[PDB]
């Protein structure tokens, strides 16, 4: 309000309209929630007390709401919008350069009460970043992890990680167009999803989603495929990477597309309905890139582009119609192209996994119809899908009362007995042989007992080598 | 022989089902269904091989009874019976297509209520539920039977005679028996409209119906009244309001003797208590088509008489609750004031305020010394809410029982109410139940605020004393009110032309937000979210606003495309009732009116009045052909007259308004795009469509359109009717089939087939984007804008939900929902509407 | 390993829908419980020995069941009717494998229970008439 009614400054009539809209916005119920005073009808009343001379204040209800560093960005960017409008009129203003300096001092200094907030703000406002700055940010994340496992105070340092990731999501689109780290920040995002915490997972996708968007604008996927780019830069530090894949139970050398999808499938279990739609968009953007490398119309089925279509099967209508089950264009499960025993063992685990935890009629209908048809077209490899399907079907047979959902399950039972009477060629442990023994485990629900999976002792070393190789000094 | 006998079997069996109830009735019906299935196939194959298929009178005399027996089963208690009966309407429909494939010509002429019958099918395909829940769905569909028919008007009467006699048995005799009586009543109410149009079967239904609301029968009396109130309120057909009110009013009018003295009677008190519950539910529910009918009747005189009787009832725990409910009715009667019709709105609102202030008496429960009369607190709480609604926008007017200067009279009147509210305000002070006082005090100030705004001139002086009032919370409100009063101009002053014009300038930009690729999210979203009741208002506002912005083409393309693409029967739906449909109606009526009258009018003088035409019969029907006049003379004259009209229509291509020219193009592109996905000519459908719905209606009955002051003589009328048929055939390029009456004329149409095409193409040839055709009128359209802002405020929350579901791809901060909330709050609540001097009127 | 345990579920659900066994209103308009039969019939083609043996025990248990009352008798009559009708369809449905090594079931498990009905069975004038008619087709 003081800005709108000040004479020292001479704002044109254009600027003053920007401010007045800001004045109204801040009084909406949306911003009462951001500041944390929702359930308060008017702020003025609570701020002041009438009997302030007679008696002292009597605070109570010590129960205190929490704060989310995502809220701070929304406010921190509302203010930044106001300030820039002013700098347009005020010639040679220094406001933004003074504010940045104040943030940059607390951002890179250890203070467990101010550091997280000074990083979410340093990135949201800063206009330039150098390699020397990025190394410090990525080495605050390395020390943050080390503290978590060493000590018993976890939540204290589980916000210094989420703040380092949020900063990086903002500082990358400012990096030099020819820097290696433009690509090495694809493994930071991946190495963060593996920590199994709802906030860390939520922040990790936001870095991933924009990592693809930025690389496109730099035209790096023009003549190469995702697997080629990210797997080429991982080579120098393969030794540390290899060990992680062993414990997480996914492999990237065996099959890239599947490993990348494997992590994203946990997104379907996120409590927030806004992170569910973000992992769907990340799948489309990955699908449209692999096919473009082969000039295959963006919905063709091949070995490369089959993993992302099973994930999009139950959410994208165009995928379902353009890839239809044969026993009602081309039909998923084609045995002409999917003629590799491995490439058809994985594609069944994805489908079995998606139903093991799903609870929805519309989803269970669609997924089982593709599993019956899989039972016949792939008789030999189907026995690797029993334990995953073992428990839930057994319950459905006993108590289900839906003709629409009870038909396909019966088709599954009949196929199994028919193609029995032969010594099992592929056992249930066929997947552990070549790496993906954890694919079904990694997609479980988020653990209520929030704890680092304790294989984070390797994520520290991986990060450490990443710095040493690409940021020598 | 098949139809001679097979049809004659149906006539025997159907007549049996209707006559009386039988144990196996629900079984004969299942068998009757398959017979219908099994005689469609023989007609289907028979028509394919040789259409030549005969329809003797028995085929008609037996088709009726089939319908007369399929309605009367809808109220049958057995759930299976009703479900099966509903499914039997498909086979009654599918037979229509086979006999005549072309939809418009016959499918809506042989079977007038074709569209509704299809709806019965979907409801049948639903999970089974108790008879009550199913009856709700049945009575909804039974209420949409628009067209009178022999089946309808005899299913209504036949079930009436049963209804009448059944009633006597229940009453005269001093549960399953009752349940049937309920079902027959509900059916006989939802479907009342068809038989509409002094002593009549319909009218006798109402009188008997009203003579049951007061039914005092010790045995089952209570249950009868509980259900007649429930039905007449929530289930009566909207085509019967004008008759319900008039009878409802007359019943009351005789409660008052000569010289206007109430005659209290125990039954008379029971009748009013019922007339309040009926009216409240009747008014409360917003349904399709109800609005148009509320206008016809005048509800004023009933309302005034209703209070006086309740006014004199006295004071007691019983009579107080009646006073409460009547007060709540007057609140609901003031939320629909725009729909209702008032002969004198002002003179009526003042009296009600006069009659209601007397009931707000505080501190009367302490003197009464009984907590049982704490209700009197609720009466005061209820009374004020009525007075708030009544006073919102009401100038004062004193009754002229004595003669004084009008201004002097008002100031006295204002002070009368001001002190009354002030006194009630002092009592409510907490120092002198907290929730009760908080609400009542809040209301009493809002009531006072509305009193001042309308009457600043006569009431500001008396009101300044609120500035130094003793209650701090009350002093803030009085200051906020006066902030408005200053801000509003004293005179026109071109103050809204400057302040309001600039203040509300941004509003249209938000509504006219050009969604990328013609999305227009605000308009599209606003369409679905808005309740269907206000579709009339929404249609006019959108069309008017977009025209001012020179973007009408954009709206039509988006709106029509969804409807046409959703339903491949593009033409059929547009003529049907829907939000998209009503858009066309407004477009044609608002702009077409001038074009038609200017063109047709000169020709009408020639035929109607010119001595040269003199007296001649434009008739070629051999049955009606008069021997006096030669057939050749009539045929040649009728053809000659048709040429006059046809030539004028083709020549006047330029005079076509630009608005319709744009309207036709969008349909042309829609069908052309529709064709691509699917030798059909887009112009052919367009030309027939436009001509059939815009040009054709005026010619048939120019008097109703208002072209001609006096109704044309019947002999002149016939020529116009036959003229339309000949003209319409030209558009479809269809010769006279089984129309030997007009076959001689078939020669004439052949030459003009090419000519008709040129006229259609010229309008359809307008540029898709009118870069060259430009008219930068950019009129302010002040009056329309106010309604638009008013509409948005009411549905602020719900329109947000529709926006919330989609648009996840991009943050909504720069998208409608963020912009809507910010701007809408900024402008603040809309002002109350001003009153209407004129009677209720509509498009 | 598992699929054998999958069949048991289809069989086990069969028992709990026999009228004499508590109905529990699991019929779901009989569409749910009728579909189960079709599966039980279909499975027999490849696990003939297993399915048939399971059916015999279900019949044997019903026979050694004592119940009194008009409702009681009607439930058991309709109960045994379904078992026999299903059992015959399995035999007829089974292709002509003509495997004559089913002696184990026939000699002890099956013949004694089918033979029981063929006796006069004068309990019901109208019920026993159908049971003999239905049972004979099985034999
Ligand atoms: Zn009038």
């Amino acid at each position: 309000h003081s800005l709108c009614t000040c004479s020292q400054l001479h704002f044109s009539e254009e600027t003053k309209q920007v401010l007045r809209l800001s004045l109204t916005e801040f009084s909406l119920p949306k911003f009462y929630l951001l500041f944390g005073i929702s359930k308060v009808k008017s702020a003025a009343v609570i701020a002041f007390r009438s009997s302030y001379r007679d008696r002292s204040f009597s605070p109570g209800s010590y129960e205190r709401e929490t704060f989310a560093l995502t809220s701070l960005e929304t406010v921190t960017e509302a203010l930044l919008e106001i300030m820039e409008a002013c700098m347009r009129d005020i010639p040679t203003c220094k406001w933004l350069d003074q504010w940045t300096e104040l943030a940059q001092r607390f951002a890179f200094q250890y203070n467990p009460s101010l550091q997280p907030r000074a990083l979410v703000v340093f990135g949201c406002i800063s206009k330039r970043v150098s390699h020397g700055q990025i190394k410090q940010i990525i080495r605050i994340l390395s020390k943050a992890l080390e503290s978590c496992l060493k000590g018993p105070d976890t939540y204290n340092s589980q916000v210094l990680i989420e703040a380092t990731v949020i900063a990086l999501t903002k500082l990358q689109p400012l990096l030099n167009k020819d820097s290696p780290l433009h690509k090495a920040l694809f493994w930071v995002a991946v190495a963060v999803l593996q920590l199994d915490e709802v906030n860390l997972y939520s922040a990790g996708t936001a870095l991933l989603e924009q990592n693809l968007h930025t690389l496109d604008s730099l035209r790096i996927f023009n003549d190469k495929s995702p697997e080629e780019v990210f797997m080429a830069i991982r080579n120098p530090l393969e030794w540390h990477c290899k060990q992680m894949d062993h414990f997480v139970g996914l492999n990237f050398n065996s099959n890239f597309n599947f490993a990348l999808v494997g992590h994203l499938l946990k997104g379907y279990r996120h409590p927030s309905p806004a992170i569910v739609a973000r992992t769907v968009r990340i799948l489309h953007t990955l699908l449209t890139l692999v096919n473009k490398h082969r000039n295959c119309d963006k919905f063709e089925v091949n070995t490369q582009s089959v993993a992302y279509l099973a994930a999009l099967l139950t959410v994208s209508e165009e995928v379902r119609s353009r890839c239809s089950l044969k026993h009602r264009s081309n039909v998923l499960l084609d045995e002409e192209v999917l003629t590799d025993p491995k490439i058809q063992a994985l594609l069944l685990t994805v489908l079995a996994t998606l139903v093991k935890y799903t609870t929805d009629e519309f989803d269970q209908r669609i997924l089982y119809e593709y599993l019956a048809e899989a039972s016949v077209v792939f008789p030999k490899v189907f026995p690797v899908v029993h334990n995953l399907l073992d428990s839930k079907i057994n319950t459905l047979l006993s108590l289900c009362q839906d003709p629409n959902l009870l038909n396909p399950i019966h088709g599954i039972v009949q196929s199994v007995v028919y193609h029995e009477e032969s010594p099992p060629q592929y056992q249930t442990s066929y997947l552990q042989s070549f790496g993906f023994n954890g694919l079904w485990r990694f997609a479980g629900p988020f653990s209520k007992q929030t704890q680092i999976p304790d294989y984070a002792e390797l994520i520290v070393k991986f990060l450490d080598a990443l710095i040493d190789t690409y940021l020598p000094g | 022989t098949f139809w001679e006998i097979s049809s004659q079997m149906l006539f025997y069996i159907c007549k049996k089902l209707t006559s009386h109830q039988m144990l196996s009735s629900t079984e004969i019906l299942k068998w009757l269904r398959e017979i219908l299935i099994c005689r469609n196939k023989f007609l289907l194959k028979n028509k394919q091989a040789d259409r030549s298929s005969g329809t003797p009178p028995i085929c008609r005399q037996a088709q009726t009874k089939l319908e007369v027996a399929l309605y009367m089963f809808l109220w049958n208690p057995d759930t299976e019976a009703v479900l099966v009966a509903m499914s039997c309407f498909r086979h009654l429909c599918e037979e229509a297509d086979i006999r005549c494939g072309v939809d418009e010509v016959s499918v809506h002429n042989l079977l007038p209520n074709y569209n509704t019958f299809m709806e019965f099918a979907s409801v049948s395909n639903m999970m089974s539920t108790g008879r009550a829940a199913l009856q709700k769905r049945v009575m909804a569909l039974l209420r949409r039977i628009e067209h009178p028919t022999a089946g309808n008007t005899e299913a209504w009467e036949d079930t009436h005679a049963k209804w009448e006699q059944a009633t006597k048995l229940i009453l005269n005799y001093p549960t399953d028996s009752l349940q049937e009586w309920i079902n027959m009543t509900g059916f006989l109410c939802a479907l009342g409209g068809v038989c509409l149009q002094a002593d009549t079967p319909v009218s006798k239904f109402m009188d008997r119906l009203l003579s049951l609301m007061v039914c005092n029968h010790e045995k089952v009396g209570l249950q009868i009244r509980t259900n007649v109130k429930d039905l007449v309120g929530l289930e009566l057909s909207p085509a019967l309001y004008p008759m319900l009110f008039n009878k409802l009013k007359n019943t009351i009018s005789k409660f008052f003797d000569s010289q206007g003295q109430v005659l209290l009677t125990d039954t008379n008190t029971q009748f009013v208590e019922q007339t309040i519950a009926i009216m409240k539910n009747l008014l409360d529910n917003h349904t399709e088509g109800s609005s148009e009918h509320l206008g016809q009747a005048s509800i004023e005189t009933m309302m005034l008489n209703l209070v006086r009787y309740v006014r004199v009832l006295g004071n007691m725990v019983h009579a107080i609750q009646i006073k409460t409910k009547l007060c709540q009715l007057v609140e609901v009667m003031m939320a629909r004031r725009d729909d209702l019709s008032f002969c004198q709105e002002m003179k009526f609102r003042n009296k009600m305020v006069e009659y209601l202030t007397d009931w707000v008496m505080g501190t009367s429960n302490q003197a009464a010394d009984d907590d049982v009369k704490c209700l009197t607190r609720d009466l005061d709480q209820a009374s004020m809410e009525a007075v708030v609604s009544l006073l919102a926008g009401l100038p004062l007017q004193p009754e002229e029982g004595d003669g004084v200067e009008l201004m002097e009279a008002k100031s006295q009147l204002f002070l009368k109410y001001f002190t009354l509210f002030m006194n009630l305000l002092n009592d409510c002070s907490e120092v002198e139940m907290s929730r009760r006082l908080a609400s009542l005090r809040h209301c009493t100030v809002l009531a006072m605020s509305n009193l001042l705004n309308a009457n600043v001139d006569s009431g500001l002086m008396h009101s300044i004393g609120l500035g130094y009032h003793k209650d701090l919370q009350t002093r803030a409100t009085f200051m906020e009110v006066l902030t408005k009063i200053l801000q509003q101009g004293t005179e026109f002053d071109t103050l809204a032309e400057t302040v309001l014009a600039d203040r509300f300038e941004r509003l249209v930009e938000l509504v006219t937000m050009m969604g990328d690729q013609g999305e227009l999210p605000i308009a599209m979203a606003l369409a679905n979210v808005v309740p269907c009741s206000q579709w009339d208002e929404l249609a006019r506002v959108l069309v008017t606003l977009f025209d001012s912005r020179h973007l009408l083409y954009q709206l039509l393309w988006n709106m029509f495309s969804k409807e046409v693409e959703l339903a491949d029967s593009m033409q059929t739906l547009f003529r049907g009732n829907s939000l998209a449909s009503k858009i066309m109606t407004f477009c044609f009526k608002v702009y077409g009116a001038t074009y038609l009258q200017k063109l047709l009018d000169p020709l009408l003088r020639i035929v109607i009045t010119s001595s040269d035409w003199q007296h001649v019969s434009f008739e070629v029907d051999p049955t009606r052909l008069e021997p006096s006049e030669s057939l050749e003379e009539n045929q040649r004259n009728l053809l000659q007259m048709t040429e006059k009209f046809f030539h004028a229509i083709i020549s006047s291509s330029s005079e076509f308004p630009p608005q319709l020219r744009s309207v036709c193009h969008c349909l042309y592109q829609a069908t052309c795009h529709s064709l691509l996905n699917k030798p059909q000519n887009s112009i052919g459908a367009v030309g027939s469509a436009m001509f059939l719905r815009f040009i054709n209606p005026a010619i048939v009955s120019p008097y109703e359109a208002g072209i001609l002051d006096k109704k044309p003589p019947p002999r002149i009328e016939r020529g116009l009717k036959l003229m339309s048929k000949i003209l319409q055939s030209i558009a479809n390029h269809v010769l006279f089939t089984k129309e030997e009456h007009m076959r001689p004329f078939n020669d004439f149409v052949k030459s003009n087939f090419d000519a008709a095409r040129r006229f259609f193409l010229d309008i359809a040839s307008d540029c898709p984007t009118s870069d060259a055709v430009n008219h930068s009128l950019s009129f302010i359209s002040d009056g329309n804008v106010l309604a638009l802002h008013r509409l948005l405020w009411n549905n602020q929350e719900k329109i947000g939900q529709y926006l919330s579901s989609n648009r996840d791809h991009k943050a909504v901060g720069r998208r409608p929902f963020d912009k809507m909330a910010t701007l809408l709050a900024y402008l603040g609540p809309p002002e109350h509407k001003p009153v209407a001097d004129t009677h209720w009127s509509s498009l | 390993h598992r699929p054998v345990e999958w069949v048991q579920a289809v069989v086990s659900r069969f028992d709990e829908q026999l009228p004499i066994k508590t109905g529990q209103q699991n019929t779901h308009t009989k569409v749910s419980t009728e579909h189960n039969k079709e599966c039980l019939i279909n499975i027999s083609k490849y696990k003939f020995s297993l399915v048939i043996s399971g059916l015999t025990t279900i019949l044997k248990n019903v026979n050694n069941m004592r119940i009194f009352g008009e409702a009681a008798e009607k439930n058991l009559y309709l109960s045994q009717l379904i078992i026999l009708d299903t059992l015959e369809k399995c035999l007829a449905g089974q292709p002509k494998d003509t495997m004559r090594l089913d002696e184990t079931m026939l000699v002890k498990q099956l013949l004694p229970e089918i033979c029981h009905f063929l006796h006069t069975c004068r309990e019901g004038n109208q019920h026993a008439a159908e049971l003999r008619n239905s049972a004979s087709g099985v034999l």
